Formats: structure tokens, C-alpha cells, sequence
């Protein structure tokens, strides 16, 4: 059960290029075993073997090879993998990217050792989400509502306000008794990194917040066990302390960045753009482990925040990121440029699991009609504006000056909300149905007559 | 050991033997000239070292003669004024030494010069048996007139303190303190050695509060930057380039600066070295040389590739020592697109994979692991200082396109963006900053210092912002239907956007009177002629015409603003007189 | 004679007004970005080799 | 009976295909038809509707047995499956009784191992080969042949073999031709003289 035997401690390195050590005259080493690294200096490095071969391993550090020796440097070989000592109080404390805390407090007094690595749920006991996360914004919960257990990314870009709307999404975190956020920061400024504290402090919400924060200046191997440590606690608070867990790996796409120059730096064969072969399962280590399972009553929901590179939903951060996930949120550029403050461009949008968390039982009859009319009018609209900037602004058909007058008032009415107002999903759905009123009963093709009857004349 | 032997060299690659006890990227002097090289792998006994200098007569058995350090520079006195290169070797000592016009490729010449004498003076209060940390500043040497030469302790040790130092006058070799520690005393002069990569260890980073007062009426008012700041302009030909980097040196509020020019050009390079030698400094009394407080780092590329790449660090290891002094520097990096191409050589040389356009993986983690190293901060030190780094780096993109793997992630990293352009160049708008393209991201962190000692400056810029916002959409229809069918409303907004390019914005920087104008002048001038807007816009709501035709001597006091001379005018003349000018509105009114 | 000119001169002006924009909105956006699908698609084949 | 996966049953004669495969969507009826004993991919990228393709061939298709393989896809999809399969039932003899009845999941999640991508694809064939030879018209949807040639290529880069185009192995066409081939109208053997088929539609995930 308990590892007692003494540990080994080598001297014997033969090899060191880039981040990867090689030691010679190891005694049966394992595989993805951690080592500790003294230096001749004195300063301590943590390790990882990445690859043995007869009685050589491979380790890599995760502070970089500035100043390992070849004869003076000494190796100590932990017999077991990485583990982490999780807690119930890892829940109000800050961390680093490696395992330490920032702010001026203790160890974690672990009420167990948890692989960061995890092990996957087996898929007859995961069961489906159905419980609607109302968070109290209107492109979420009009038209790409999040469930309990769902995955689902804020695509974003750089310079655009995707910080300032995970903070609003924490504040308003509640169903149509609070979230236990686990926050992990990689690859963030300084600025950033304050943005997130003070906002978790000023709400009251620090009770419950557990960051794991790793700035720019980090080492960029750490940003690789970064998520794995923020999902390893909340796979303890949600799987074995009954916890609904809120999940935000903001910045995912330096998380995979500081992905590709291990792999580059191992020479792995890459995929598109440089970018390990290995990125979609590497990926999905840490996007599937959400969800909620048949035996207990917890559930981790994750919304990992990610700024896609020249605004291109190809590239392989947001494109393979949109085969693992449960569909995307899209803020946009051109939308905040206007100062509307959700710049949430809907249209490649989606939530696959908004199907069953909205309807009669969960918020009413009428939201899944008059979201795929709120989509196809504004589809129709953007197609009707790209138009008449090539026709003119008169040679219009007069059923096309409805589609321009519903665009305007759809961007900022509908999306538009500011900062700390949080609308209820029968709010959102009173308001989405005032747009629909500038057409005709017969041009909502996707709304049958039925429940037109019921909610169109108002 | 302390010798290795060559054992074979394959172009710029030595694969030097007999080095056991060698570490990874420290550096080495290979060959009988002592060529600058650094060990990049480690095979057991021998060191595979890529020399820095041009291998060329090197023989197999020739001695590698170990340092047991990496990249660092030597922070102590003898810096201000002085010029080097991206390894800090000396060039205003080399071509002195040596008599010549070349660099001799074998010359470990002090950065700081041993033969100096420096007055120095210990701190009067730590005394024989005190106890110090690591950034206590224990003397002060008066290096110039304008700056102390704050000693400090390096942050690595520690102890007691059983020598001083009597006040004299000593070389960079006496040794100054003396420290006793559990096992070992330690002794050590005023020089300290920092390596380059490694970041510089502090108390704790402060949020940025105050602004630089660049001096540009446009930089100070519309998009504001504050020290602790990253920013970032276009490095094209000809826009403003000159008079930014020169007007930042001249008219701020910044106690040091540190201009990297990062393997530039060979005639560019040497306009720079002639021209900041012959800049004068406006200090409270007579004139002074901007040389007193501006250290240089040059580098053209006919230099080597590892002191074109190092270049940075050098420079921002330069800013940080003096910002753990209690100074405010600011530095201005010349050209961060021509680092990244000696990042994709050096990586191209070492058959890295390439991430995109060439560049390696790890080109977007080295530039942010650069500019996270700016910031107002809390030094260390028990004398309690705070100190500030500003970083202004410029980007060359290549064809003036904004999409490139460093230009891309340079917007991403950077906060303030001034964006100057070629077009305003070729129109005489000086200075060429552009307003639709260039943004500001400190605005939120400087209303605080603004409701503190201005407080009618907040919404009078975002007023005039949505003017020249409405200037865009406005000058589409002046030529596609005309100012016939423009509104009464309409067109006294664009008529008061030509007052903006004309008064506010456009500076001549050659005129004594605007060569630096001061934020008192610069509220001054925008107060007035906002306040002009607003009373033009109830005028339009009881005609266009005669407000244009009876307010045109109205419209010369406003247009002759910018000459009231802020050097020989007091400061209260000029709120005088722009209080004579808000009268005059309000009555004609 | 300057009735007959005048409405014959707006028709063919939005004929052209049309066709300038339909270059430079539908076929100048669409060979634009045609060839940064070039260069991004053969720098991943130099990558390869 | 213990089979081999990677070796194809024995039978006596293959027949060309004649019956259609109604999957009950109207343009993959009508204008680009699919036969039972026939292969059919579906491309296509993120938010498609790959797998609701998969689910409506699942639940309202004409064949007899379904064999669903998720190959390296989500894990909520698979769950769903055997969520509200149990309650849609079909009948087909008087009698209703519930679809659940004639599928069978292999369920390989992204979550899970990556070698175990290329084992989940010919366990489903082998499976859905058997089941042919009883004289059964077996449908087989494999939800991603995209994540099992990424598990070749990750294979592929620790063996330190020489790629093809993209990074994938030379031989990558040769594993797709041999997992395509098996399928097909064909008279089984056996002295009873029955018929069976196999219907192959692997979704790419480009
Ligand atoms: N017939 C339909 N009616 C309404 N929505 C649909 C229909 N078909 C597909 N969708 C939408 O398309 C989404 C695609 O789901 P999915 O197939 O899992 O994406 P993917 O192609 O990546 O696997 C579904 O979640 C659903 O919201
Ligand atoms: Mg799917």
C-alpha cells in the first residue's frame, strides 16, 4: 500500500540537451516517475522520465537544464508517480503552477494522494447532464445554455474582454448551495492574474475559490501539470466530497502552446502548425474529465477560456477543441468594436447539451422554438447586409429592410447587457420574443403555429 | 578541473573534451585568442559549445578554458554613457584600447573599466556587526551630477557585516564590504554579477498608477502610459520613429534610460551613436548631456547572432538594477523584429522544428517572459525604495501587415499600442501617430491619479474621441453626396475634428514652444475647445453660419492655443489666460 | 437632350457602381484570402520535409 | 467461438447489393442513396451533426442489428445511447419491444487509451461480421475513423518510422481498405442457405 523502502540517489547523468536529462546506471526505472534534481549550486528541480531504455531514463525537468552538471548534480528517483496531497481546505487558497502555495500560508495537510494523471470514467456509470446552469447572460441562456456536467469553451481572441465575462459567469453561477470554482491561470500576465484575486475577493467568493495561478515568468513545462493539478482537486470535491465544481482553465491556448515545445523539443512528429500528433488525446485528458457520474450526487462543469490565434476558428486550438468539447461560446471583434460589452457572435456558437436542459419542465414551452428563429433571423439578416454593401441601400426587397431593422435592434437589446446585470432565462425569453414581433405570423418558418398561438400575440 | 581540450570544431560547433564538471549555457573561452562560446550540450565528458565568434584557425587540442558562469553583466559604476554591445563588451573602450576601427575577436575586455576611482561613501547606518539581507544598499557613489550610484548587496547572499569600507575613493577591484556567514567569510567589491536569463528577485509587484509625461500632447492625453508600462510602435522608414525615442529621452519623467539597439543596421545604428551624445538635458539648473543617465547597447548586424539575441536581456538586466536602486527607468528596445530573427537562426542552426513562418516553438513564451519583467514595483532592500521598468518596443512587420507570428504576439503581450503610419508622414502631420488604429489599455488603472490632482480630464477625452470616430463614418458621404445634404448638427462636429488635428494633436517638435508640453497646458487645451463643442451644440438646437462668421477671431484664439509658451509663460499666466478664453465663449454665447 | 442623357447616365452608373463593388467585396476578399491558404499550406509542406 | 479481428470470416460467395438502406432522412434516401452491404462516409467538421446522422441511422434504419463503435469520440455520446435507446422501441412482428434489443456499443472514448482506438474498430467489425452470418442485415457506424489514424500515426512516431503525407504512416490506406473491404451483401456459409450484410458508415472528422 505504503512505499517504505529508502530512496536511490544518482550522480551518474551522462547526457543533458535542451530540457531532457539523460542518466545512466538507473536500477529498474519507471516509467513517468518523478525524480528530484539538487543542483551544484544548491537549488532544487523536479523531474519526470519520459522514456527508459534498459537502465537509462530520460527525464525532463520542469525548470529548465540552466546549470545541471554532468558530474555534480544528484538525482534522487521518487519510487512512485506524480501525486498531489488534495484537501478539503485546498478551497480558499492560492497555488503555483508546481504544487506550492503564494499566499504566505502552509502545505496542504492531504487527505489523500490523487494521480494528476486521473483514470477515466467508465462510460456506462456517466450519465447524461439535465440540470441548466442559469448564469445570467443572455447570448448563454437565451440560445447556448450550459448544463451541469457540460464542457464548453469561450472562444475568444486577443484583446477582447474574455476575462471580464469569466468573472461575470462566476458571480452569477446558479440553476433556472454555491459553486465550488477551482480556477486555473496559465500563461497569464500579472495584471491578469490581480484581475481574477481581487474580483474573487470583492464578491465574498474566496471562501470557496481555489486559484491555480501560473504567470507568463513560470517555467513553461509546469504549464503542462497546471490543469492536471486543477482537476484533480476537483475530482475530489466533486467525486468523493459531492461538490458542484466550476471549472475555468483560462488561456488554453498557452496551455498548448507550452505543448508544442516539449514535443518540438523531444522531436515528436507534429501535426498542423508545428503542434504535437498527440494533441487531440492530450487534449481530452483534461476536457472529458467532467461530468457527473450515477453513484454520487457532485458534478464538474468546465469552461475552459482559450483567445484563438488572427481570429481563425482553424487553427488547431480552437478546431480541435470544438471536436472534444460540448460546443463553443464565440465572443467577436467586430462586435467589440461597438462597446457592446458580451461581444457574443452567435452564429458559430453552439450547446449540444442545450437539447435537453431547456423545455416545459426545466424553463418553459417556447425556448427552443424561438432560439432557432432568433438564429435564422439574425442568419438571414448578415446575409441580407452582406447584400446591400455590394447592391445598394435601395434596391432591397421591403421584406429585406425588416431583416436590416432586426440586426439593429438584436445586438444591442438582446446580447448587450453590461457588466453585473444577470437577466433570468424568463427575462431573456421576454426579451428575445419582442424581436420576433417585427415579423409577420408567417415568416417565422421555424416556429410552428401551435405555440405561435400561445406567445406571439402579447 | 579547469582546462578542456577543442577536439574537434565543425563551423561555429566545438565538441571540446575533458570537461567534466561543466554546466549547460555556461560560458567558455575557446582557443588561444579566447573565443566567447557556450556550452549547449553535454555528452558525458565532452561539452558540445557553439562559439559566438568566428571559428577560424582553431586547432584540436587548443585550450577551453572554463568561466563557470552563464551570460551576465557586471552592474556596478562606469556605466552611464558608456556603449556596448549585446555581451557588454565596451565599444567606446575597445576603439580606444586598441587604436583601430575593428573588433579585434578576442578581446575579454572589462565592461567596467578597474582603473577609475569613484568617490565612495557608505550608508551611516550599518556599522561593523549588522546584520544585512540580500538589496541592502550599504554605499552611494556619485557617479555623475545627475545620478548616486546606489551600492547594493546581491540578492544572492547574506551575513554580517565585519569590514566596511572608510569614505575614500576606490577602484572596481578594492574591496569595499566583508561578511561574515555561518561557514565561510565572503568579501566582494562594488561590482556584481547578474546572469542575464535569470529574472531579478523583488519584494512585490505593485499595480501601475502614475503616467510617463512623454511630452506629446496626443501620447499624454488620448492614449496615456504609465511607468511600468509596455508599450509598442510600428519600425517602419520614416513615420515618427525619431522624435519618440528622442522626445522620451529628453522630456520625461524617468530618471534612467537604456536604448538597445538590437542588431539594427550599419548606418542606422551609427546616426543613433551621434546623436544621443549631442542631446541636452533641461534639469532644474543649467543644461546638462542626456548622456549623464543613458547607457546605449549597439549592435549592428555585422555582430554575432548570440550578441544580437542577448541583446534584450542585456538591456533589461541593465533596467532592473537600476530599478532596484529606487530609480524610475524607462527602455526603449530600438527593433524587437530584428531579435526574433536572431532567435530563428539560432534556433535554425540547432535544426529546431519551426512553429510558424520559421520561428521556433518557443518565440511567444520568450517575448512574454521579456516584457513580464516591467512593471512598478516594491524593491528589496530594508531602506523600503520602489523602482519602475517602462518598456517601449518596437516592431518592424514585414510588408507593414499586422498578421506575422511577432508583431501578432506582440499586440497580445503589450498594452499601449501607438500606432504611427506612413501616410500622415507624407502630409506633414507631426507628430504621425494615427487614432483609429492605436489604443490604450491603462485607462482603468489611471482615473485614480486623474480624480486626484486633474479631475475634468476623465470625460473630456472621451468626448473628443467620439468626434474623430464620427470624422470616419462622416467622410465617406463628403464625397459621395455632399456637404449640401450635411446636417446643421453634422457639420459643426466635423468642423471642430479639423480644430482637434490642427490645435491638439499635430505638435511641431523643432518650435521652442512645443517642444514639451506639460499636462497643465495639455487639460488646458482640450477644456477649451471641448467646452466649444457642447455650447455648439445647444447653438444648433434653438445656425451653422453665423457662428462661423462672427466667432472667426473666436476661432484664431483657439487655433493660436498651442503657442502659449509653457518654458517663459508661468504655469498660472497660462491658466490665466485659458480662463480668458472660456469667457470669452461663454459671453459670445 | 439633356433629359435623355441624364436618365441613361444613372443607369449605367449603378451598373458600374455595382461592379466596382462586387470586385472589391466578392472577388478581391476571395483571392485574398485564396493565397494566405497558400502560404500557411506550404509552409506545412516544408515542415514535413 | 474465439475469432481472430484482424482476420476476415470465411464465406462462400459474394452477391451484389440490391436492397437500399432507408436511413429515414429525406436527402439521403432520395438523392444520394445508400445500399445494405454498402459504404458511406461522412466528413464534415465540429458542430455538423455527424453523430445525430449516426444516432437517426440507429433508431429508424431497415437493418436487423446495429453495431455502434465510438472510436475516440466523446463520452456524453456514448451515454446517451444507452440513455434513449431503451425507450424507442420498433415493431416489427405485431409486437413492440425497444431497439436496445438489436445494438451493441463498443465504447473506446477519447478518454481512454490510444492504442485501444485501432482494437475498438476491428472488435466492431468482428462483431458485426458474425452476426452476418446468421442471415442478419448488420449496420455498422464507427463514429470516427479520424481518431483511429491519429492512433496509427502516435504508434507510428514512437516506432520512429519514416511518414507519409501529414505525419500519418504509408500503410495508412492500407488499414482503411482493409476495414472497408469486409463489408458487403454476401451469402454466408453453411448448409441452411441463408444471406447476410454489412453495412459500413464511418463518419471522418477532417
Ligand atoms: N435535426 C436537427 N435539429 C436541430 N438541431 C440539430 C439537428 N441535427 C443536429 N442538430 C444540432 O447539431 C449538433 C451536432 O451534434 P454533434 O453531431 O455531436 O456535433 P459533431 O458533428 O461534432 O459530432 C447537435 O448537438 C444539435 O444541437
Ligand atoms: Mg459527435
Amino acid at each position: 500500500n505504503y512505499l517504505s523502502q529508502p530512496r536511490l540517489t544518482y550522480k551518474t547523468v551522462s547526457g543533458v540537451n535542451g530540457p531532457l536529462v539523460i542518466l545512466d546506471h538507473v536500477k529498474f526505472p519507471r516509467y513517468a516517475e518523478i525524480v528530484h534534481l539538487t543542483l551544484p549550486d544548491g537549488t532544487k528541480r523536479s523531474g519526470q522520465v519520459l522514456e527508459v531504455s534498459g537502465s537509462k531514463a530520460v527525464v525532463q525537468v520542469f525548470e529548465g537544464t540552466s546549470g545541471i552538471d554532468a558530474k555534480k548534480t544528484s538525482c534522487e528517483f521518487t519510487g512512485d508517480i506524480l501525486r498531489t496531497p488534495v484537501s478539503e481546505d485546498m478551497l480558499g487558497r492560492v497555488f503555483n503552477g508546481s504544487g506550492k502555495p503564494i499566499d504566505r500560508g502552509p502545505v496542504v495537510l492531504a487527505e489523500d494522494f490523487l494521480d494528476i494523471m486521473g483514470q477515466p470514467i467508465n462510460p456506462q456509470c456517466r450519465i447524461y447532464p439535465e440540470e441548466m446552469i442559469q448564469t445570467g447572460i443572455s447570448a448563454i441562456d437565451g440560445m447556448n445554455s450550459i448544463a451541469r456536467g457540460q464542457k464548453i469553451p469561450i472562444f475568444s481572441a486577443a484583446g477582447l474582454p474574455h476575462n471580464e465575462i469569466a468573472a461575470q459567469i462566476c458571480r452569477q453561477a446558479g440553476l433556472v448551495e454555491n459553486f465550488a470554482i477551482v480556477f486555473a491561470a496559465m500563461g497569464v500576465n500579472m495584471e491578469t492574474a490581480r484581475f481574477f484575486k481581487s474580483d474573487f475577493e470583492e464578491n465574498g467568493s474566496m471562501d470557496n475559490v481555489c486559484l491555480f495561478l501560473n504567470l507568463a515568468n513560470d517555467p513553461t513545462i509546469e504549464r503542462i501539470i497546471t490543469p492536471r493539478l486543477a482537476l484533480t482537486t476537483a475530482e475530489f470535491l466533486a467525486y468523493q466530497c459531492e461538490k458542484h465544481v466550476l471549472v475555468i482553465l483560462t488561456d488554453m491556448s498557452s496551455y498548448a502552446e507550452a505543448l508544442r515545445e516539449v514535443s518540438a523539443a523531444r522531436e515528436e512528429v507534429p501535426g498542423r502548425r508545428g503542434f504535437p500528433g498527440y494533441m487531440y488525446t492530450d487534449l481530452a485528458t483534461i476536457y472529458e474529465r467532467a461530468g457527473r457520474v450515477e453513484g454520487r450526487n457532485g458534478s464538474i462543469t468546465q469552461i475552459p477560456i482559450l483567445t484563438m490565434p488572427n481570429d481563425d476558428i482553424t487553427h488547431p486550438i480552437p478546431d480541435l477543441t470544438g471536436y472534444i468539447t460540448e460546443g463553443q461560446i464565440y465572443v467577436d471583434r467586430q462586435l467589440h468594436n461597438r462597446q457592446i460589452y458580451p461581444p457574443i457572435n452567435v452564429l458559430p456558437s453552439l450547446s449540444r447539451l442545450m437539447k435537453s436542459a431547456i423545455g416545459e419542465g426545466m424553463t418553459r414551452k417556447d425556448h427552443a422554438d424561438v432560439s432557432n428563429q432568433l438564429y435564422a433571423c439574425y442568419a438571414i439578416g448578415k446575409d441580407v447586409q452582406a447584400m446591400k454593401a455590394v447592391v445598394g441601400e435601395e434596391a432591397l426587397t421591403s421584406d429585406d429592410l425588416l431583416y436590416l431593422e432586426f440586426l439593429q435592434k438584436f445586438e444591442r437589446n438582446f446580447i448587450a447587457q453590461g457588466p453585473y446585470e444577470n437577466r433570468t432565462v424568463y427575462e431573456t425569453l421576454d426579451i428575445g420574443w419582442q424581436l420576433l414581433r417585427i415579423f409577420p405570423k408567417e415568416m417565422l418558418k421555424r416556429i410552428p403555429q401551435s405555440t405561435l398561438s400561445e406567445f406571439y400575440p402579447r | 578541473s579547469t582546462f578542456g581540450y577543442v577536439h574537434g570544431v565543425s563551423g561555429p560547433v566545438v565538441t571540446a573534451c575533458d570537461m567534466a564538471g561543466a554546466a549547460m549555457y555556461e560560458l567558455v573561452r575557446v582557443g588561444h585568442s579566447e573565443l566567447v562560446g557556450e556550452i549547449i550540450r553535454l555528452e558525458g565528458d565532452m561539452a558540445t559549445i557553439q562559439v559566438y565568434e568566428e571559428t577560424s584557425g582553431v586547432s584540436v587540442g587548443d585550450p577551453v578554458l572554463r568561466t563557470g558562469k552563464p551570460l551576465s553583466v557586471e552592474l556596478g559604476p562606469g556605466i552611464m554613457g558608456a556603449i556596448f554591445d549585446g555581451i557588454q563588451r565596451p565599444l567606446s573602450d575597445i576603439s580606444s584600447q586598441t587604436q583601430s576601427i575593428y573588433i579585434p575577436r578576442g578581446v575579454n575586455v572589462s565592461a567596467l573599466s578597474r582603473d577609475v576611482k569613484w568617490d565612495f561613501t557608505p550608508c551611516k547606518n550599518l556599522r561593523v556587526g549588522s546584520h544585512i539581507t540580500g538589496g541592502d544598499i550599504y554605499g552611494i557613489v556619485n557617479e555623475n551630477s545627475l545620478i548616486k550610484h546606489k551600492i547594493m548587496l546581491p540578492p544572492r547572499n547574506r551575513g554580517t557585516v565585519t569590514y566596511i569600507a572608510p569614505p575614500g575613493n576606490y577602484d572596481t577591484s578594492d574591496v569595499v564590504l566583508e561578511l561574515e556567514f555561518e561557514g565561510i567569510k565572503e568579501k566582494f567589491s562594488m561590482v556584481q554579477v547578474w546572469p542575464v536569463r535569470q529574472v531579478r528577485p523583488v519584494t512585490e509587484k505593485l499595480p501601475a498608477n502614475h503616467p510617463l509625461l512623454t511630452g506629446q500632447r496626443v501620447l499624454d492625453a488620448l492614449f496615456p502610459c504609465v511607468q511600468g508600462g509596455t508599450t509598442a510602435i510600428p519600425g517602419a522608414f520614416g513615420c515618427g520613429k525619431t522624435v519618440i525615442s528622442q522626445s522620451l529621452s529628453k522630456y520625461s519623467n524617468s530618471d534612467v534610460i537604456i536604448y538597445v539597439g538590437c542588431g539594427e543596421r550599419g548606418n542606422e545604428m551609427s546616426e543613433v551613436l551621434r546623436d544621443f551624445p549631442e542631446l541636452t538635458m533641461e534639469v532644474d539648473g543649467k543644461v546638462e548631456s542626456i548622456m549623464k543617465r543613458t547607457a546605449l547597447v549597439a549592435n549592428t548586424s555585422n555582430m554575432p547572432v548570440a550578441a544580437r539575441e542577448a541583446s534584450i536581456y542585456t538591456g533589461i538586466t541593465l533596467s532592473e538594477y537600476f530599478r532596484d536602486m529606487g530609480y524610475h527607468v524607462s527602455m526603449m528596445a530600438d527593433s524587437t523584429s530584428r531579435w526574433a530573427e536572431a532567435l530563428r537562426e539560432i534556433s535554425g542552426r540547432l535544426a529546431e522544428m519551426p512553429a510558424d513562418s520559421g520561428y521556433p516553438a518557443y518565440l511567444g513564451a520568450r517575448l512574454a517572459s521579456f516584457y513580464e519583467r516591467a512593471g512598478r514595483v516594491k524593491c528589496l532592500g530594508n531602506p523600503e525604495r520602489e523602482g519602475s521598468v517602462s518598456i517601449v518596443g518596437a516592431v518592424s512587420p514585414p510588408g507593414g501587415d499586422f498578421s506575422d507570428p511577432v508583431t501578432s504576439a506582440t499586440l497580445g503581450i503589450v498594452q499601449v499600442f501607438w500606432g504611427l503610419d506612413k501616410k500622415l508622414a507624407q502630409r506633414k502631420h507631426f507628430p504621425s501617430v494615427n487614432w483609429l488604429i492605436s489604443y490604450s489599455k491603462y485607462m482603468r488603472a489611471l482615473d485614480e491619479y486623474y480624480d486626484k490632482h486633474f479631475t475634468e480630464f476623465v470625460p473630456l477625452r472621451t468626448k473628443a474621441k467620439e468626434i474623430l470616430q464620427e470624422e470616419e463614418d462622416l467622410a465617406e458621404i463628403v464625397q459621395l453626396v455632399g456637404k449640401a445634404s450635411l446636417a446643421e448638427t453634422d457639420k459643426i462636429t466635423l468642423e471642430v475634428a479639423k480644430l482637434i488635428k490642427d490645435d491638439f494633436l499635430q505638435q511641431n517638435g523643432y518650435t521652442p514652444y512645443d517642444r514639451f508640453c506639460p499636462f497643465y497646458k495639455t487639460v488646458g487645451m482640450l477644456s477649451n475647445m471641448i467646452a466649444f463643442y457642447d455650447m455648439a451644440r445647444r447653438a444648433v438646437e434653438t445656425t451653422w453660419s453665423i457662428i462661423r462668421e462672427h466667432m472667426g477671431e473666436i476661432l484664431y484664439k483657439l487655433s493660436s492655443m498651442k503657442f502659449k509658451d509653457p518654458v517663459k509663460d508661468g504655469e498660472a499666466k497660462i491658466k490665466a489666460d485659458y480662463a480668458q478664453l472660456l469667457e470669452d465663449m461663454q459671453n459670445a454665447f | 437632350s439633356l433629359q435623355t442623357s441624364f436618365v441613361t447616365l444613372d443607369e449605367a452608373i449603378k451598373i458600374t457602381n455595382r461592379r466596382v463593388n462586387a470586385i472589391e467585396h466578392v472577388i478581391i476578399p476571395r483571392i485574398e484570402r485564396t493565397l494566405a491558404y497558400i502560404i500557411t499550406e506550404l509552409d506545412e509542406r516544408e515542415r514535413e520535409e
